């Protein structure tokens, strides 16, 4: 069994993004009327799963082999790398990051997707890796192109892969959505606009990384994940 | 003052959440091993249960792209952390609703009763984790049973709620379907009889 | 009886605080949703009851010692003063100024403050006092400290002390909130951050006033308030 | 344009505005003389009536630490402003709700007849202040009687508000409260049924 | 036995205070008018005394529970904690840091204290902590408040906590004073202007910590402390 | 060039010192293990000796508030770093000088024979640290003793102060108090016959 | 914080001081009506004394060029305000020391016990301010006399000097100059025996 041991910086919800953002049409009936209770961190909300013991396949993390039906898929191969640490700049062992996306021109492999660019037979567009001692993490796909979706009259989605990421805590668990360096739909979209702070949206622009690059092979983007900090509980109960 | 790393911002899940998180419910086939709706193996020790609700907006209209994440207690009041499928029992689950299934499903046992920090027993709880397109940060709640209504009046979190009747949207009705005990627990994110959502 | 002969400025709704403010949670469900319906001013707006004939004890500005059960507060002694003048400048003689505070600790006088911090068996926390013929009020306290309270998980009042003062008329009525010079506190309150404008948080903090502290005894600081403007009626009815 | 030194900005009162403007309801020992919810004393001229009601939120919830504050005429229609408590009748005085006592009473005469600045006459009304924690800056509102129908359709600020079904919110309800002539003024801060606040 | 295999960086006589600084009265007849004599670091000056095996006492730390007569103390609770460092940015471990001060009100627990503010039945103002392995260290308390002292006419020290740090060595000991973040007073004060360099009194100036607050409990300060560079020899006598 | 990071700054150790360093000499109760005067126990090795002394300012006057840490070597001419107050010898101690006892005192053993970094002997010497109000960097010096003169003129340290007026400031005179061998060391921090002290 | 408007700067009163403030000991032709040396007329009550010193610098050399102005009380310990060359007594008065006269010289009466703020009677006192070239901003000094030991002893402003060897510098030497009594009143500004100068 987990203990109760340690305690999680309070999230910044100015920085976050707000539950009612008009722009984002489907958040105005999907937001709460009445403020959040705030409570204290007890066992329930300071521990969280461990997915260390879960069975993890060979290619889990390599989106240009896990689906394959005799081929590969069309589009910019890519390797999105990054560190998952936490807000004292300590790393994050052992957890859990998924990701998922859309192929190269903009469709999802979903029954609710309707968009007119092509399935890519050879693409999925899952994928799952647990960060190893010092917090790292890496992916191989293909770069995801964008797509329209039903919000204003010509909203267009920038590129993006969408991740998870669970953290030592409950507490910690994210979901959020990675950019890509220079995308000029960016300023454009609404989901995007939904985070009030130019600082914050930087956080969440993958950097090209030339360094990390395959060469003859494929390029590379950077990404880093920056979890709730975690401390030590003191003076407590006196 | 001081000034550490920002977290990196949230964003909503989006329509097509499912597919990395809900293989089977986005209609793909999944992989060997995958995180879902049964925390409980029919082997496992404590009150066995079903738990089943539905999720509405502000206009009274079903939610049918939600994800919820479950985290839970066992029978002897212990968080089980290491997650592991040959278990009796794992704490972490998943589920959601589909447009098939417009109502998401839980198999799992009744939580054992565990502490706050200052060593005050809290009623038998499962801490629910809201997320899906429109909802930027997931949104925290908890479900509370009701045929354990005299640990509800006790507990230290339960009573930081102002309101008496605000406290009932995070209590579970019990029904029974199929001759197994189940608990139903709705979600309404806005307006009329909207549940409490917490900040920690 | 009282008269109509006075007219008062109108009110700036956007540099004082708004209704609606969702960081302060409170103020989310006890705010109007319907707009203030605006009314010309009358004989009921334009006056306004006078205290001068209050029967006022002779420690009721002094918190130092109108509580007192056989000692001293424990804390800063501190004199705060200043100067009750109109938007024209104009000083506001024999007015009601009212105030009240919690303790050294931040721990209110009070049954629902259930705050850990100790009661000081010598401190009340509330005072009084009309302002002479040219505006100026004094109160001799003890510094308030800041204290915690159910809004955002690690919430904290600043320093401060309510105030109270009643003008020539009700529509000169204001109840506000003093906070001290430098308090780090400041920034990061939601109630104080209810003002948009920067500017106006300004004229709530109270400076440092060397001046008027006494000589190894205690110190002083200086809140000037100002209330709306008065002018004598022109025109009306023709 | 000609700008004027600006007016120091308003804040909330807080929770324990009590201890400050209500020292009794606060629970605390009172000073030798208060302002208090007893604006006429029995041998006063006019109608004696008593005033009582409740605050109510957005969620039609009680506000049980709101604090008000009233000003009206004397019989004769006239404001007293020289506040003293040796007079038989003072125009002003302040009442609060508490936790205890979930309602606020106000005893007083019903007021007179005041004209406005164009001489036009305004029905007998009470100007009332509401303040309380959440509320940044005081609502103001009038207090209208149910029984001047007949003046309350000809006063100049009744009919300044364009909906009708909104000045009947202004409007309080004839009762009793042991044999004595009473009225029932509930206030409506956000919601159906809202109560209409001035701005001047 | 102790041995020499450490040399400590030089101090920097110009970036801390001067031993005659005029405005400090005190300091003009007690500071050499001779030059100091400049002497090579022996076994003498590299070695001083480690503090592992002394027997703290279990409140040593905690100031709210180290005096005790059947209660708490008055004041602002917070917890001053920070790290002990050497110029090289190396953590210096087991090390002993002592702290003093005065009540929420300025008065000191001493018979020369002669000021008016009362004494708080249930507060000492003595703590010393051993730091951990990576430098830590911790403290409870209340914060102190200003008092005045028989300097110039209207002379306020400002709200202040006395450090001592011994480090490895006797040439790294150290007897400093923190002071609190935009307290007005520490411009003013002729102890904290007896430091020239303004970039000096920065680091004297301790931080409000948000993030090691207790929710609904203190409030938190960081406070760093860098002592002299400790390198190892090289090239001595050839 | 290359910057570090800075050291923190000095700051006087106040009048109040005592507090916190002289718990006993404040007159306030002490904790279970105090750093005091007592470097050797009765059954240490080597010649038990008694220090004492006066500390002035640039008037001639006493300074009544100072605190002094003293930093010695063994009989042997070793540095006890590891203080416990089960040891028979510790080579650090603490002392101070009150309004009461305008001198301080000290407890220990004449120290031996230790090599400077080139391997030259330097004279039985106690290494000193002065705090106290008005001093805003403390002050270094070294007491020598009188009755060693062979080696105080052969001392590598001792021999680096040009003047030879000045060298003697820094020896103690031999005298007795109550039969038992004492030393006396006055230090004078301004002025005529200033003692001199060192940086390193 | 608070700032004021700042103070005019002192400045020196130079080396002619004398032909606006003394303008007999100048050499110069005087006006109708001067503020002078003699406070007390021979029929003032009291008992009447003779003051005089010489004023010296850090190197012990005279100071030929200095003014001086005195307040102080009556007999009666009274404060004499409006200054008028009719009334047997004033509490303001001008001296100095010329080339010629390298002593000043002052004819009053004794003052009697005067206040503090918190009621505690003070030694009897003349309050000095000493001007001349050299001297940037004036000296404020207090003259006390040696036949007055036990008030001396009791004085709250004498009991401030930390020092007792320092508080009998204001301490003035009762002498006789033709059968008058006299007491003299030396002023060191710098170096041994330096005269105690306020702050206030
Ligand atoms: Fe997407
Ligand atoms: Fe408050
Ligand atoms: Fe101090
Ligand atoms: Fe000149």
């Amino acid at each position: 069994p987990a203990q109760d041991n340690s305690r999680f910086v309070i999230r910044d919800r100015n920085w976050h993004p707000k539950a009612l953002t008009p722009d984002y049409k489907t958040s105005i009936a999907r937001s709460p009327r009445q403020a959040l209770v705030s409570i204290p961190q007890s066992i329930s909300e300071t521990t969280g799963p461990n997915f260390s013991h879960l069975g993890f396949g060979a290619h889990d993390h390599d989106l240009l082999l896990n689906f394959n039906n005799g081929g590969l898929p069309i589009g910019e191969r890519i390797i999105v790398a990054g560190r998952v640490v936490d807000q004292y700049g300590k790393p994050v062992p052992n957890t859990l990051v998924e990701m998922w996306q859309a192929n190269a021109g903009g469709r999802h492999r979903h029954k609710n997707d309707r968009y007119l660019a092509p399935l890519d037979p050879n693409f999925g567009g899952v994928g799952r890796c647990l960060t190893d001692s010092d917090g790292y993490y890496s992916f191989r796909t293909i770069k995801p192109g964008p797509y329209p979706w039903r919000n204003g009259p010509n909203d267009w989605r920038p590129a993006h892969i969408h991740f998870g990421i669970s953290g030592p805590s409950i507490a910690t668990k994210l979901i959020t959505q990675l950019y890509f360096e220079g995308d000029p739909l960016i300023p454009m979209c609404p989901i995007v606009k939904s985070i009030a702070n130019p600082e914050a949206v930087q956080q969440l622009i993958a950097k090209l990384d030339m360094n990390n690059a395959n060469p003859m092979d494929c390029l590379a983007y950077r990404f880093d994940i920056v979890l709730r900090g975690q401390r030590k509980t003191h003076f407590e109960n006196c | 003052p001081i000034e550490l790393l920002p977290e990196t911002p949230s964003q909503t899940a989006g329509p097509y959440v499912h597919i990395g998180l809900a293989l089977e419910a986005a209609g793909n086939p999944t992989r060997d091993q995958e995180i879902w709706n049964r925390l409980a193996k029919p082997d496992a020790p404590g009150e066995h249960i079903l738990l089943l609700g539905q999720v509405y907006d502000g206009n009274g209209h079903l939610v049918r792209d939600s994800f919820l994440e479950v985290w839970q207690a066992d029978a002897n009041g212990e968080y089980q952390d290491a997650y592991n499928l040959e278990n009796a029992f794992n704490s972490f689950g998943r589920t959601a609703t589909t447009f098939d299934a417009g109502e998401w499903t839980l198999h799992t046992v009744k939580p054992g009763v565990v502490n706050n920090a200052a060593g005050v027993p809290m009623a038998p709880h499962i801490n629910i984790s809201l997320f899906a397109r429109g909802i930027n940060i997931h949104l925290h709640t908890r479900l509370y049973f009701d045929d354990e209504a005299q640990a509800n009046a006790k507990c230290p979190v339960l009573n930081l709620i102002e309101q008496p009747q605000r406290r009932e949207t995070l209590i579970a009705k019990r029904c029974e379907v199929d001759g197994k005990t189940a608990y139903r627990f709705d979600i309404r994110i806005q307006g009329e009889g909207e549940t409490v959502f917490f900040d920690f």
